[PDB]
């Protein structure tokens, strides 16, 4: 029922500003107050900002002071966070958070019964690469992928089939290379007697480079 | 601002066994303490909240504990897919703080890799270099020795290995280990091995490939 | 499936005016909701008013709390279909589970 | 009138194995019915187990009450019927006025 | 055994007065005091349990207050249907004991009586004794005035009235006064009259009938 | 849901008995003590008796031990009350007392949620003796009705049109005459265009004597 959809990430130099949303439904927006949880990669969980229902205060921590700026509509029925003089240790997938239904809202010290799905901000003065796709073909039960190489900033989609082709996938996590740049595979079992009737595809997505590959992968 | 410490920072358990995460903080925060559960590449779900009341669609093997300074989360049945970080928090004091999170893996059988050898795409030998890719399949525990050789050359700084997270319903790994080539050091050579030893295996077993054929 | 016509008890129904909501040492507030298209036509919302309970002082103790009390109710809505919905109906003051381990 | 088939939510339920109608200050008790011409099979009744509440010793402080809290639901026997629910028990100060 | 002791014993209001009626006790009963209220003919229904909550389907009008020797029912806004005797009960101590009862009436305005007289049955007449009766329908105050007058000769000793309980739509009382006389007297005599005085007629009315026709 | 039904009043002579029943239905009679509670004509509310749910306690009112005996049969779901001795205090209506649903029947101090509807005991030497039903004709809205003469003890009951027609009835209270026995009048107020097209009948009942009486009106 209650559903939180942020947007609005991605890749920023330091320095540079970022506006994250979250568009919140399935609740009375306007009566909770909202906060913005933050994760960098591969840590834990950090509170960053918390907003009051009517609008009227904002509490931050310490790091984010003068920096970040909570702020809602409550009319759109939506969350914000102005995010400016962003420094490297601002990279982190940020979270929207929302109040439980069951509690008064002017409760301040409720806790986080709702979150959104998280936006990735990456704050690099790096630029964007797109990945390039080589197919892994199935050597002559069988084994084939993709090779999703040398890409920057995350995040790498892949999916098979588009969608259809899901049992027996396994989509490896990304792992730097010494060039500075991500590479990962994606791989997938299939009966070896599919092979010349099923053709297999596997969608690379790389929404920040707006890069769309579907590879088709072959034998030789 | 309230520290919290949760103990331990890992664990592994098999399915069916009683789990204990506790979680200690500072300065008390009085009935203050939640419990959240985060999967991989997932958002965090609560579990407990003020120490031991749990949302509506939480399992009943989990349970809170708790009172002032000392605080504990419990899974009196650990099961395949709870594979997941827990984190507590406090609502207590103004900087609302999580722990560091503890990561629970589940405790299987031995289960043995099945591999496969991947030579690089013509398509990428254009770009002058090669990567040649062996898969480790659905194994258990994490631990692989994954030896590269070309031509009976056994490889030292040229590759990297990538896991994945355990699986959520039959708790397995998979792991990918990729070679890095110049097209050049590629096409000098001919036999191209990837040799793994494993725990489930009754003896390292070797895929190999030869340029073309 | 044929949904007959009547409803037994349809006169029946519960007073949220008590303020038993407010006596209460785990107060709570209430919130409603109207649509037609389902029946009943109104839905009563509970929220526990505090985290802690209140004694007959006014003071609120935080070494206990008000935690809600949840019932899942039929509504059919409109052709017509059935459907489960979970309704808060008030709060009750618990202690938490606190082992022999301090 | 026609009943379209097909239950929304129909994988949901509410959690009695949290001890909480006994770490309540109005604690209570509970009791089910099955009855096969009814959805659902099974309705669930709460009786309040005391007169007063009790405290963090474990004594009765009959100065207030343990109250039942109800809710009417809707039960179907196909017709519908309304039924009174006891969820569970609050405590509460008497007025004094 | 616990004494209670209620006040007053009797009580008329105008429709949507506030209405209070106490009890009080002996000793202290605590909060295991109750009320019930009890309509003419009919068993007694719950209103009140433990000094101050309502069963089911009372209405919102009635309200419980007290400690422990001092309670108070209240009728916020009096309706017509609220005419009964109002108890109080405690629990408390092993002799259950209830007060005396209360006694709650309806103020209105005034209603005229609409009057009608009866001839005695020729049925009844074989049995060797007659009765006349008069009918006195839907009037307020209770208070009325029934003259007998057999060949314009008044009457004294020999009728019986009867009046009913406040009617719970429109809290009116009626009456019926019947006149007992032999075959005899009865067949004597020939204009049977009934001449009725109350609050709300200008002066008083007669019906009358003659014996036969 | 929950129903209390009495049963076994009536006429008994002083030094007589009389056994009162309740059959319950609608809650679990196991689970929930019960309780006499009695009312004398035109008096108050009086406890009189109570028994626990196993039946291993019996609590009474002074007047009535050593006579009265209060009994349960959890299996007829069904409360009894033995009357012995009976003596002219004991006139009354006696009600069937039951506790709440909504609170454990464990407690002893519970207050009486569900009433039955009770039954006159009327201990007197008098004889029964059955009414006479003579009509009260319409004298040509208009007001019409039946006069219950001469019975004895305690009470008659009149319905019109066998319930059909209850608007505009006044059923009056019983009034004792010089003889000893009762009688009343039971009156309704109808148009004076249905006079001659609808009929119009009082039924009159006095279980005591067994009298059953359907008597039509008419001018
Ligand atoms: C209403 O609820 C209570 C407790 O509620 C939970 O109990 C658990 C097992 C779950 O079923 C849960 O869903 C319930 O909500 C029930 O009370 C328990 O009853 C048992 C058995 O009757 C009690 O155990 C003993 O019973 C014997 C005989 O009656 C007594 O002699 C014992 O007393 C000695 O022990 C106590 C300390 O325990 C001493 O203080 C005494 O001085 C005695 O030495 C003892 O009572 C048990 O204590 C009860 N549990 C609680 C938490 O009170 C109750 O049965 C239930 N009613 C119904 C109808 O289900
Ligand atoms: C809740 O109830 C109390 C009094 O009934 C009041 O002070 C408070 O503001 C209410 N809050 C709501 C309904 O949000």
């Amino acid at each position: 029922e209650v559903q939180l959809v942020e947007s609005g990430g991605g890749l920023v130099q330091p320095g540079g500003s970022l506006r994250l949303s979250c568009a919140a439904s399935g609740f009375t927006f306007s009566d909770y107050n909202m906060a913005w949880v933050r994760q960098a990669p591969g840590k834990g969980l950090e509170w960053v900002a918390t907003i009051t229902y009517e609008g009227r205060n904002t509490y931050y921590r310490d790091s984010v002071k003068g920096r970040f700026t909570i702020s809602r509509d409550n009319a759109k029925n939506s969350l914000y966070l102005q995010m400016n003089s962003l420094r490297a240790e601002d990279t982190a997938v940020y979270y929207c958070a929302s109040p439980p239904q069951y509690y008064e809202g002017s409760i301040y010290r409720l806790w986080f019964a709702h979150w959104g799905q998280g936006t990735l901000v990456t704050v690099s003065s790096a630029s964007t690469k797109g990945p390039s796709v080589f197919p892994l073909a199935p050597s002559s039960t069988a084994a084939l992928g993709c090779l999703v190489k040398d890409y920057f900033p995350e995040p790498v989609t892949v999916s098979w089939n588009s969608g259809a082709l899901t049992s027996g996938v396994h989509t490896f996590p990304a792992v730097l290379q010494s060039s500075g740049l991500y590479s990962l595979s994606s791989v997938v079992t299939v009966p070896s007697s599919s092979l010349g009737t099923q053709t297999y595809i596997c969608n690379v997505n790389h929404k920040p480079s707006n890069t769309k590959v579907d590879k088709k992968v072959e034998p030789k | 601002a309230i520290q919290l410490t949760q103990s331990p920072s890992s664990l592994s358990a098999s399915v069916g066994d009683r789990v204990t995460i506790t979680c200690r903080a500072d300065e008390s925060v009085r009935t203050l303490m939640h419990w959240y559960q985060q999967k991989p590449g997932k958002a965090p779900k609560l579990l407990i909240y003020l120490v031991s009341n749990s949302e509506i669609g939480v399992p009943d093997r989990f349970s809170g504990s708790g009172s002032g300074t000392d605080f504990r989360l419990t899974i009196s049945s650990l099961q395949p897919e709870d594979f997941a970080t827990y984190y507590c928090q406090q609502t207590w004091s103004d900087p609302w703080t999580f722990g560091q999170g503890t990561k629970v893996e589940i405790k299987r059988t031995v289960a043995a890799p099945s591999v496969f050898i991947f030579p690089p795409s013509d398509e990428q030998l254009k770009s002058g270099t090669a990567s040649v890719v062996c898969l480790l399949n659905n194994f258990y525990p994490r631990e692989a020795k994954v030896q590269w050789k070309v031509d009976n050359a056994l490889q030292s700084g040229n590759s990297q290995e990538s896991v994945t997270e355990q699986d959520s319903k039959d708790s397995t790994y998979s792991l990918s280990s990729t070679l890095t080539l110049s097209k050049a050091d590629y096409e000098k050579h001919k036999v191209y091995a990837c040799e793994v030893t494993h725990q489930g295996l009754s003896s390292p077993v070797t895929k190999s490939f030869n340029r073309g054929e | 499936m044929k949904l007959d016509i009547g409803i037994i008890n349809e006169n029946q129904r519960v007073s949220m005016s008590r303020n038993i909501e407010s006596r209460s040492t785990s107060p709570w507030n209430y919130t409603v909701t109207w649509d037609p298209n389902r029946y009943p036509s109104e839905v009563v919302q509970a929220q526990c008013r505090n985290l802690g309970c209140i004694n007959a002082q006014g003071k609120e103790d935080i070494s206990m709390n008000s935690v809600p009390i949840q019932q899942e109710t039929l509504v059919v809505r409109r052709s017509f279909q059935l459907e489960k919905v979970l309704v808060t109906v008030g709060c009750t003051c618990v202690t938490p589970v606190i082992h022999h381990v301090q």
